[PDB]
C-alpha cells in the first residue's frame, strides 16, 4: 500500500548480496489430524517432476515432511497447515541491497531498485531495514527475510512447545500466585573514642 | 643535504607504509569494527 | 546436536499417528497470466507503465465471480513521480474522457479516446467506480490537441511457470474480464491421466 | 661529522551475522 | 618565539628552536570519519562527511635543563580532566588549542639526552586537537619522575646484583605516551571528544653505550641477571644515581629485541645500539 | 554430499542458468587423463555478491542421498527378512533405481520392529547395525546398493 | 621511441623517454597461483602449477602537452569491453598485448605536472596483461576530464567561500586507477580473464605549494571551510580555471593526512607538502 | 639543484567449519 518514491538508482547502491534460498524446500507434506486417525497429503507435483526430469530419476522426486496436529478436526484445516508448511519453506529470492537514506521507509513498503552490474531493475517489497550510523549504511532486505540457525532452533522450539502443551485442558480450574519483593537496608556505623571505622559489614 | 635528500623522502613513505590500518572482509562485507577512535602520527624520535 | 534433537522431536510428534489411517490428497498447481500494458499518446509511447495492484485485485475478484470491472475513462495528469504498483490514482489529474472499446484479436483489448491537454506527464485507465487499472508516464511532458490516446492490454501465459499453463481460452477469458465481455469464468475442475506436456493450444 | 649525522579490531556482530549462512549449512545438508 | 604547554597551574615553555632548516612544527588535518563508498555504479564514489575531523600537531624543539624535561614528561603522562592547553607562537593558529597526547600512540613525547651535549635535550611532541568543552573523565593520577642530586653511574640491579652502565658513548632516549585514553568522533563539533582514563600509560627508557673495559664481566653480569633469569612479578631496578637529575625506577626489558650486542670488524670492543626498559608498576 | 561452484558473472546473466533443482555435474581431469564425472546433483542455492568490485556467483548443489534423507518408510516390515525389506522400501518409498544384484546382506535376519514412519536413511542405518555394519547409498547411474564394507 | 596505448578509435602515444639511465620499462612475470605446500615429510615441497600466470608492465615516459595527458587519463579510467591494446617498441615483446590497468591498484596511472617544467608531464603507467579473447563485461562508461581555456588560479570552493591556492612552488600530481575491475585466473592458458565493471574508480588530485603572503587568511580560509566544517554528501568544488587546460570537478579530502602545514626553522612562510582531493559523484 | 631533485579476504566456510569443534563444546560439557 506504500511506495517510497526515492528508489535505489544504479548510482545509489554500493553493496548487494542477492540469493535465491532453496535448501529448506520440500515438495510433499503429510498431515495427520483427528487424534491421528485421519491423514491428508499436500502434494507439489511441479517440484517432484522437475527434480525427476533434471536428475533422470525413475519416478517423481519426492521430498517429504510428516506432521501431526491431533486436535485439528476439519480436513481443510489440516490441508491449510500442509500448504503453509510448504509455502513458508518454498524457494524465493531474498537478500540485501546497501544504500544510504530512507528513514521514511518500513518493512512492507515498495521500492524501485536498479543494479546494472547484477541485471536487477524492479519494484520489490522491503522485508526489513537496518540503519547503521558510523558507516552510514541503510541495508534493505528485499522480497522476504529468512533466518539461519535461529530458523532451525525456532522450528524445533515451536514443535517442542506444541507437544509440551498437548494434553492440557484449556478450560481447567485456574489459580494465581503473586510474586512480590521488598528489602530493609540496615546501615551499620561504628564510632570508637570519637574515631569512625573506615570499613564495616 | 646529500643524506637528507634520501632521508626525507624515505621517512615520508615509512609513515605511509607503517600507518595503514586493517580492513578485513567476510564474503564482501567489512568485519573490522567502526570504532570511532582516532590515531595520529607518532613522535619523531 | 541439532540432528539428534530434530530426530527426537520428530519421533514424538508422530507418536500415536495411525499409519493405516484413511489418506486424502490435495494437489498444488500454479498458472499465471501476464497482462502486458502498452500506451500511445498522439504517436508518443509511454516511457514507463504499471498494471497497478487495484487492477490486479479487480481481475482477481472478477475471476472469483464477483463481477467484472467496467473500464470507463482514460485519465491524464500533470505528474511523472511515484510510478509504482501501489498507485490508486494519478499524481495530479488534469482531464478525463470516456473510452471506446476495441477487440482487435483473441487476447487484446484497446481503449481509445480523443483528447486536448498541454503538459501531460501521466495517463491512466479508470473503472466507472473510480478504480484505477493502469498508470503510465513520460520522461518529457506531451502536448495533446485533438490527439488519440490508446491504452492496449495484451494477455499472455507466464512462461516462467513450470508444467502449468493458461490455455488460449484461459487467456481469452482474462481479456473478456478486462473488457467486461461475458467471460468464461472458472466453474468446474477436471482431472485426467494423459501426461503429454502442457501448451497454450 | 656532517656525513656521520647521516647515520585489528573485529566486530562480533558482523562476524556472527556473516557466518550464519555457513553455520546452518551442515544441518540443511542433513534435512533438519 | 616560544611554545607553552600547560595544565591549570603547571606550565612548560618549549623553545621550538632547531638547527638550520629542520621542521619545527608540522600540523596535519584529516577526515578519518568520511565514508567514501568502496563500490557502486557511478564512475566516481558517493561520500558522506558527518563527524568531527582530525587535527594533529607535531612539535620539535630543545630544552635547556633536565628539570624542565622531567616537568614536561610528568605533564604529558599525568591523567587529569583539567584541559591540557597548547599555545603556538605562529599567527595561523589560535592563541590556545586544547590537546591530548597523540590519540592512540605509545610515543606522544620523546626526550633525547645525546652524548657530548650538556644542558640540551631534544624534544619531540605529537598532540591531537580536542574540543575544549569535551574533556571527560572521573579519575585523577599525577605522574612523578623520581629525582636525586647524585652523579653516580646508571645502575641496573636484578637478582641482588648491580651492573654499572659504561659512561663511554652513553646516550639516553625516553618516550612517554597515553595509549589508553580515547579520542572519539562527535556528530557536529569540529574537534573530537577526549576521554581521560586513570589507566596504564607508556614510559620507556632506552640506552646506547659502548663497553670498553671488563667487557665479558660487564655484558655477562647484565645478560645473566636480567635476560637469562626469570624475573617473576618484579623487574630490574634502574637507578640513574642523579645523572640527568633522575632517581630510581622499577622496569623490565620487553619483546623480541630490547638488548643487542654488536661486534664490528677491526674494533677491539662491543657496541650496545639499544638497551630498552619499560617502566613497571611501583607507584604503590 | 554437496558441491560449491564459484564463478564471475556479468549483468546477472549466469545467475539465470541455475534455477533450484537444475542439474549440475562436475567433471575433473589431471594432465592428459580423460574427464571423470566426479559429482552429479541439483542446485539448492544460487547467490550473487558484490565482492570488492567482483560480481561473484556462488552455486551450491546437493546430490542423490537427499532422496534417502527426506523420505519415510510407508509399509510395515515385521516378518520380512532384511533383503526383502530393502526391496520393499527402495522400490516404493524413495525415487531411486532398485536392482537386486546390488544388495547382498551379510547376515539376513528377520525384522521384528515395524520400521513404519522412520526416515529411509535412518531405517537403512538400523538394518546395517543389524547384519554386518554394511555400506549403502545411491551408486553409479542411479542404482541403490547395500553391501559388505571394505 | 613511443609506446602506443589504444582502445578502438582512441589512441595515445607515450614517448618512452627519461633522463640519463632511468628505468623506462619494467616487465614482471610471476605465478601467483602456484600451490607450494607449506609442509609434508619431504626435504623440498611438492608443487602444482595449473593456472594462468601474471605479466605486468611499468611504463615510465613523458608527454609534451597537457591535452594528451587528459586523453591518457580518460583512456585509462574508461570502462569498456573494447580491448585496451598496448604496443611496446622493443623486440622482447609482441607487436600488441591486451591489457588492464594494474589489477587491484588505486594508482594505475600517475601524471605529474611539476613546478618549472612547462609542456612536460611525467607519466608512470602500470598495466596487467590479459587474454585478448577474455575481456568480459556489460556496461560502457566513457570517462571525461573537464577542460577550459582560462589562465586563472587553482580555486577550492566550499561553504560558498573560495580559496585561491598560491602559484609559488605549485605542483600537481594526478593519479587514476580501476580497483573494482577483476583480473581472474583461468586454467588452460597463459594470460588471465578481465572482468570490466561499470563501477567506482579512483581519481585523485594532489597539490603541493608554498604559502608566502596573507598566510593566516589563506590557510585559515582553507582549514575552516574544508577541514573543520562537515561537508555532507556534497564536497569541495575544485576548479583549475584552465591551468593545464583543466576545468572544475567535485572532490573531497579523505583519511588521516590529506593536508599538512609545515613550518621550518628560520623560514618566514608555510610549506604545504601535500593537499589531496579524491574526485566524487558528479556525472549525469 | 641536482641534490634537490634527489629529495584480508576471509572465507566464511572455513571459519564456520574450523570453529565447529569449539561451538559445540559448552553443550558437550553439559551432556546434550
Ligand atoms: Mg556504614
Ligand atoms: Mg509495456
Amino acid at each position: 500500500t506504500v511506495h517510497i518514491d526515492r528508489g535505489v538508482d544504479n548510482t545509489q547502491w554500493f553493496r548487494y548480496d542477492i540469493p535465491e534460498l532453496g535448501k529448506e524446500a520440500i515438495n510433499e507434506v503429510e498431515v495427520w489430524f483427528d487424534d491421528g486417525e485421519e491423514s491428508v497429503i499436500v502434494d507439489d507435483g511441479t517440484d517432484k517432476l522437475d527434480l525427476q526430469d533434471s536428475l533422470g530419476l525413475p519416478s517423481p522426486g519426492t521430498q517429504r515432511k510428516e506432521l501431526q496436529r491431533p486436535l485439528v478436526t476439519d480436513i481443510s484445516d489440516a490441508e491449510d497447515i500442509g500448504r503453509k508448511y510448504l509455502a513458508f519453506r518454498n524457494s524465493t529470492l531474498s537478500g540485501t541491497v546497501t544504500t544510504y537514506g530512507l528513514y521514511d521507509a518500513e518493512p512492507g513498503d515498495t521500492i524501485d531498485i536498479t543494479i546494472d552490474p547484477r541485471g536487477i531493475d524492479e519494484e520489490f517489497v522491503i522485508a526489513a531495514i537496518e540503519y547503521r550510523w558510523g558507516v552510514d549504511e541503510t541495508i534493505l532486505t528485499v522480497v522476504e527475510k529468512r533466518g539461519d540457525v535461529d530458523d532451525i532452533l525456532s522450528e524445533l522450539s515451536e514443535s517442542v512447545q506444541r507437544i509440551e502443551m498437548q494434553g492440557a485442558n484449556r478450560d481447567a480450574p485456574k489459580n494465581r500466585i503473586t510474586t512480590t519483593n521488598a528489602a530493609a537496608i540496615v546501615s551499620v556505623d561504628v564510632d570508637a573514642g570519637g574515631t569512625s571505622a573506615d570499613a564495616d559489614r | 643535504d646529500g643524506g637528507g635528500g634520501g632521508g626525507n623522502s624515505s621517512r615520508q613513505p615509512f609513515a605511509g607504509g607503517f600507518f595503514g590500518g586493517g580492513n578485513a572482509t567476510i564474503d564482501g562485507r567489512q568485519i573490522s569494527e567502526s570504532t570511532g577512535r582516532y590515531r595520529s602520527d607518532p613522535s619523531r624520535r | 546436536i541439532l540432528s539428534e534433537l530434530s530426530e527426537s522431536v520428530q519421533r514424538i510428534e508422530m507418536q500415536g499417528a495411525n499409519r493405516d489411517a484413511p489418506k486424502n490428497r490435495i494437489t498444488t498447481t500454479n498458472a499465471a497470466a501476464i497482462v502486458s500494458v502498452d500506451v500511445d499518446a498522439g504517436g508518443t509511447s509511454a516511457d514507463a507503465d504499471r498494471f497497478v495492484n487495484d487492477g490486479r485485485n479487480a481481475v482477481r475478484d472478477a475471476w472469483t465471480g464477483a463481477g467484472n470491472p467496467d473500464i470507463a475513462n482514460i485519465v491524464v495528469g500533470d505528474d511523472n513521480s511515484g510510478l509504482s504498483r501501489t498507485n490508486t490514482t494519478l499524481g495530479n489529474q488534469t482531464d478525463s474522457v470516456s473510452v471506446t472499446e476495441s477487440l482487435p484479436s483473441a487476447k487484446v483489448v484497446e481503449y481509445s479516446a480523443t483528447l486536448t491537454q498541454s503538459g501531460v506527464e501521466e495517463i491512466g485507465l479508470e473503472t466507472s467506480t473510480g478504480t484505477l487499472l493502469t498508470r503510465a508516464t513520460f520522461e518529457t511532458p506531451v502536448d495533446l490537441s485533438s490527439d488519440t490516446v490508446t491504452v492496449t492490454l495484451t494477455v499472455s501465459n507466464d512462461d516462467s511457470v513450470s508444467r502449468g499453463v493458461m490455455t488460449n481460452d484461459g487467456q481469452t477469458a482474462v481479456r473478456d474480464v478486462l473488457a467486461d465481455n461475458s467471460p468464461t469464468l472458472p466453474t468446474d475442475y477436471g482431472y485426467g491421466d494423459d501426461s503429454t506436456a502442457v501448451a497454450e493450444t | 661529522d656532517g656525513g656521520g649525522g647521516g647515520g585489528a579490531t573485529i566486530d562480533g556482530r558482523q562476524i556472527s551475522e556473516s557466518t550464519g549462512r555457513y553455520r546452518s549449512d551442515p544441518s540443511r545438508r542433513r534435512g533438519i | 618565539v616560544d611554545a607553552t604547554l600547560s595544565r591549570g597551574g603547571t606550565s612548560v615553555d618549549i623553545p621550538l628552536v632547531e638547527e638550520g632548516g629542520e621542521i619545527l612544527l608540522s600540523s596535519t588535518f584529516g577526515k578519518p570519519e568520511v565514508n567514501v563508498r568502496k563500490s557502486g555504479g557511478s564512475l566516481n564514489p558517493r561520500v558522506i562527511d558527518s563527524w568531527s575531523g582530525l587535527q594533529t600537531f607535531q612539535l620539535v624543539g630543545k630544552l635547556y635543563d633536565y628539570s624542565t624535561s622531567h616537568q614536561l614528561a610528568d605533564l604529558v603522562k599525568t591523567a587529569s580532566t583539567t584541559p591540557l592547553e597548547l599555545q603556538i607562537p605562529q599567527d595561523a593558529y589560535p592563541d590556545t588549542v586544547t590537546v591530548a597526547p597523540a590519540a592512540g600512540q605509545a610515543s606522544a613525547l620523546t626526550l633525547e639526552y645525546p652524548a657530548g651535549r650538556k644542558d640540551l635535550v631534544d624534544v619531540s611532541l605529537s598532540l591531537t586537537r580536542v574540543d575544549p568543552n569535551s574533556v571527560r573523565g572521573v579519575g585523577d593520577q599525577q605522574a612523578t619522575t623520581p629525582t636525586t642530586t647524585g652523579t653516580g653511574p646508571v645502575e641496573v640491579t636484578a637478582g641482588g646484583t648491580t651492573v654499572q652502565l659504561p659512561s663511554s658513548g652513553l646516550s639516553v632516549e625516553r618516550t612517554v605516551g597515553r595509549p589508553n585514553d580515547a579520542v572519539r568522533r562527535v556528530p557536529r563539533q569540529a574537534d573530537p571528544r577526549y576521554e581521560v582514563k586513570a589507566k596504564v600509560t607508556n614510559d620507556v627508557f632506552t640506552f646506547s653505550f659502548e663497553t670498553l673495559d671488563n667487557i665479558p664481566a660487564t655484558l655477562n653480569a647484565l645478560t645473566d641477571n636480567v635476560f637469562r633469569e626469570q624475573l617473576g612479578r618484579d623487574g630490574v631496578t634502574l637507578d640513574f644515581n642523579g645523572l640527568l637529575g633522575l632517581g630510581s625506577v622499577k622496569a623490565i626489558p620487553v619483546g623480541s629485541s630490547p638488548f643487542r650486542q654488536v661486534h664490528q670488524a677491526g674494533r677491539g670492543w662491543v657496541t650496545v645500539p639499544t638497551l630498552e626498559f619499560r617502566r613497571i608498576y611501583s607507584n604503590e | 554430499d554437496y558441491a560449491v561452484f564459484k564463478m564471475d558473472d556479468r549483468g546477472g546473466q549466469a545467475f539465470e542458468a541455475y534455477p533450484r533443482g537444475t542439474r549440475v555435474e562436475a567433471y575433473v581431469s589431471e594432465g592428459t587423463e580423460p574427464l571423470d564425472n566426479r559429482f552429479t546433483g541439483y542446485v539448492v542455492e544460487r547467490r550473487e555478491n558484490e565482492q570488492q568490485g567482483a560480481d561473484v556467483l556462488e552455486v551450491e548443489a546437493y546430490s542423490f542421498d537427499q532422496f534417502l534423507r527426506r523420505n519415510t518408510v510407508t509399509n510395515d516390515q515385521t516378518g520380512n527378512t532384511i533383503s526383502q525389506a530393502l526391496a520393499d522400501i527402495i522400490q516404493t518409498d524413495t525415487p531411486v533405481r532398485f536392482n537386486a544384484a546390488n544388495i547382498t546382506v551379510g547376515d539376513d535376519q528377520e525384522l521384528t520392529r515395524s520400521y513404519q514412519g522412520d526416515p529411509v536413511e535412518n531405517a537403512l542405518r538400523d538394518f546395517a547395525f543389524k547384519s554386518t555394519n554394511e555400506d549403502f547409498g545411491v551408486g553409479d547411474d542411479l542404482e541403490f546398493f547395500f553391501q559388505p564394507r571394505e
